[PDB]
């Protein structure tokens, strides 16, 4: 199989709980996923820990993911 | 005694939209971008363009003053509506403002209602995605009649990019159809107050590998999908005994849509009405004010009931601001 | 960055208060301002508007971000000006409101400004008297009084022998000169306690002649005695490590005395709120009310009416865990 | 048998609306009344159409109403 | 402005009488407009703010049902 | 900064290196990539989430490819 595990740092511990808290929703609204993802919050750091069968399957939801966060970022600042 | 201001995202289909309005009439800020050419590739576009329109936004009136968060909860794509979602609630834990999850398809009838005298009108939604005829009835805005297979505004992108013409066709081929002046044989497709644009479709682009002149074609398309559509809100106007009828979304600008349709009003006793330019098809300012128009007659949602849905049909509403 | 702040409202029973905390365990604003229902409510429609006069002076209404009220239990009329009070503003700041249950908002003010994390609390008001411990996801009532509450007990003994209304102080002051006890009955079944029959037997005593000083020490022998053996079977019932004193009787001494002996005895931990927490307060109800919100509770309007009768089961718990 | 009508105007016809909700959901907050009433919105002004029994039936809900939209005031 | 209008029926208009004559003459100090129409007695009261109104609608009642009270 | 660890499991060592030769001779963040066994590691750490997601994109794009090849 496929894994990888992706951390990404905020600068606050608060800022950190509000990316998480709004993407958290998306992570929820999957029915059906290309490959397994965990999506906890740990301090100022947010961790997505994913296994897949493919490569293929692995861009697909790491796709998703960061574009969820990187919109979520974009929003709070500015 | 100052007024509720909202603020709307509309990120369903390929345009990006940002809109803020008053409790009462007034639009405060609204603008969209479009996207020129794919589903995963638009909600790209939204994850971009959403942060830099909410600059502007934020620049005309302060954050600070921003009472309510709207966005665009459903019917649309998937990866573009998670976007526009993960967005709102952004704002709405940033601001610490509540938010509400809106529907498409009723912000735009209600978006015409504000600009336009309509008042209990039947609604013919006519978008790139969406053909529906939407009305008021029975505590609920329902669909009486509306398309099988693909939606009209599907019908003329799909056309234009077979014949080599720019993405967005509708306004293209509106063009090219003046020029035409004789109609050729497609098939006229109704069933009830249901139409279907695969059929008509199929054989319109068999006519120009026929050879049959493109001008020709682009009469003749124009003139049997808008005739369906008149009939079937005809069909509909009566079957629900309004007075008013309304025409939204982006094909709302062809002028022989209009035309058509004016002219069966005229018939019928019954007033027509079309949106400003700005709220005919996809834009913020009516997302803005849908949220404010439910929040304002007493709708909370939390968080848990913001997750998005690709599917929203118009009677799984709850319409709490009509009298 | 930063923190959300809510502006707590209570109106419970014939206190008036309010409060303003942020986020965090800090308290900007906190007032409280001291018969019969019908003027108690009067009573708190004249004074509601002067504290939130004076706590927007301390803290800018424009900065209020939640508006927390005392939802109930308590008495009708007062919980209709609260209420009415509360969305007032409501609607005016433009901000959300959330309803409060006032028995649960005594202990989680306890939890803050103590180190108690998940204890057993005993709640000693005016017009309450239970043993509440967090057991199986819910806050539970595990012993209550049958009857009146032990704190109603003291002031309907207070005006029996021509005492202020506020009969609770005055009653432990001259328990201090008695030093001894008068044959009362004890009265504890199970878990539950009863007072009217206590009470009567004190008011008794009064006319027999006995001096009342004496009569004021052994009422508050039985009284807490009897508080403090319900409060221990408790702590076996839910096996908890820690024991909580709230409510307006949390300022008498000698109760404090009888628990923290109690509690040394079987090994656990003994709290006490600052006296501005003990008893009825605006803080208590903004904090809860911020809890709930913070963890992701909005509530309309048609969800902020009156709950006179308010169990401590019936909220749900989303803050804890 | 004995009937009473209230009105309270007020400057502009946005504060009327907001009082008026503030106190509508304690006018539904009433399973047992000591007088019928009529709590409705007309423009700047709040109704209170009230019919009871005797006079000691009305001053009571007369009170109990007076006082929620007093209160309702003084906030604002 | 607060605006009342309070009307109560007695059974006969002698009773009307009686009522309005003593509550009346026995309590002389909002304007007020206390009036005697066949058998009924109309109450039209105007006052500045609600507690105003509030304080004088629960003495008139308070009068009346004393008058009443009396008779009964 | 944001940081990331991808893992890829191939059937045998041998095919291993040949899609990790395949993909690190045909393509001349700050990225580290390296062969383990059977197993291809890629250490990347990037300064913001969409640097990252670009850099992910293009090597699990290539690692596609080179699969492809071998795979029919
Ligand atoms: N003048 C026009 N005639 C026909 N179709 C049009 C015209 N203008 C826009 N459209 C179509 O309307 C759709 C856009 O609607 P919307 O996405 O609701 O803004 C696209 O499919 C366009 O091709
Ligand atoms: N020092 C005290 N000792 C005993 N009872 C008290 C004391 N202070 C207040 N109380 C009682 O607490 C009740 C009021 O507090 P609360 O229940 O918080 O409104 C009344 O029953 C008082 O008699
Ligand atoms: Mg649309
Ligand atoms: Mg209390």
């Amino acid at each position: 199989r496929v894994q990888a595990k992706i951390e990404i740092e905020f600068p606050s511990e608060d800022v950190a709980k509000v990316v998480y808290e709004a993407v958290l929703y998306e992570h929820l609204s999957v029915p059906y996923r290309r490959s397994e993802i965990d999506f906890k919050l740990e301090g100022k750091k947010i961790i997505l820990d994913i296994k897949a069968t493919d490569s293929s399957a692995l861009r697909g939801t790491v796709n998703s993911y960061l574009r969820w966060i990187k919109a979520a970022i974009d929003v709070i600042e500015v | 005694m100052d007024p509720m201001i909202c603020l709307g995202l509309e990120g369903t289909a390929e345009k990006t939209g940002v809109g803020i309005v008053t409790s009462d009439g007034e639009v405060l800020f609204n603008k969209t971008i479009m996207y020129k050419p794919n589903p995963r590739e638009a909600a790209d576009h939204h994850a971009e363009t959403f942060p830099k329109l909410i600059k502007e936004a934020f620049e005309v009136v302060d954050k600070n003053e921003i009472d309510l968060i709207a966005f665009s909860q459903g019917p649309g794509l998937g990866p573009s509506l998670r976007v526009t979602a993960t967005v709102a609630r952004t704002l709405s834990l940033t601001l610490k403002k509540p938010i509400i999850g809106v529907n498409h398809c009723i912000a735009h009838i209600e978006i015409g209602k504000l600009t336009t005298e309509a008042e209990d009108p039947l609604t013919l939604y006519v978008s790139g995605g969406n053909t529906q005829v939407i009305a008021y009835v029975s505590k609920k805005y329902r669909v009486f009649g509306e398309t099988l297979d693909i939606a009209v505004g599907n019908c003329l992108d799909q056309f234009a990019r077979y014949v080599n013409l720019p993405h967005p066709g509708g306004p293209y081929i509106e063009e090219l159809a003046r020029k035409g002046k004789k109609l050729v044989d497609l098939p006229y497709t109704v069933k009830g107050m249901d139409i279907a644009f695969s059929g008509l479709l199929t054989a319109a682009m068999r006519a120009y590998d026929a050879g049959e002149r493109l001008e020709d074609i682009c009469y003749s398309l124009q003139e049997y999908a808008f005739s369906m559509l008149t009939e079937i809100t005809e069909r509909a106007l009566a079957h629900t005994n309004k007075g008013e009828v309304m025409l939204v979304g982006g094909v709302a600008a062809n002028n022989r849509l209009r035309e058509m349709l004016k002219a069966m009003c005229e018939g019928q006793n019954v007033d027509f009405y079309v949106p400003p330019k700005e709220f005919c098809g996809d834009n913020g300012a009516m997302i803005a004010w849908l949220g404010l128009l439910m929040h304002k007659n007493g709708r909370w949602m939390s968080l848990d009931e913001t997750k998005i849905i690709p599917n929203y049909r118009t009677d799984m509403v709850e319409v709490n601001w009509i009298k």
